[PDB]
């Protein structure tokens, strides 16, 4: 039987945050510093030269893996 | 001084027992809890969602 009619409380209260990072932001990726590329050899079958700016070059790329490459003042 | 004026109500205040009863009704008492609640509960949605 039913002797009364309420009004129906309830404490909703979220007094508690837990936040818990999901893993993907944790995973890596591949970073590189960059500097102006003032020059550029290609060699593979025949010698390419390309050059951008000309200056003294204070730092010089050699990279072997499918065409060589020179990058300079890289 | 000059320029006060009592009435009787402020004069029974001094010789009296002091109340422990506020006028809050059972009923102010439930609306009181439940605007509570509902104010904070929003002001944390919002805090949340500024998060």
């Amino acid at each position: 039987m039913f002797l009364i009619h309420f009004v129906h409380y309830k404490t909703i209260l979220q007094k508690y945050t837990f936040k818990f990072k999901h893993i993907f932001l944790s995973i890596d990726k591949y970073n590189s510093l960059f500097f102006n590329i003032s020059g550029i050899l290609i060699w593979l079958n025949i010698i390419h030269i390309n050059i951008i700016l000309i200056k003294y070059s204070f730092f010089i790329l050699i990279n072997n893996f499918e065409y060589l490459i020179i990058l300079i003042s890289t | 001084k000059q320029q006060a004026v009592a009435d009787r109500y402020s004069i029974a205040e001094q010789h009296s027992p002091l109340p422990l009863t506020t006028g809050v009704d059972r009923d102010a008492l439930d609306e009181a809890q439940r605007t509570k609640d509902r104010i904070l509960n929003d002001s944390f949605t919002a805090e949340n969602l500024l998060i």
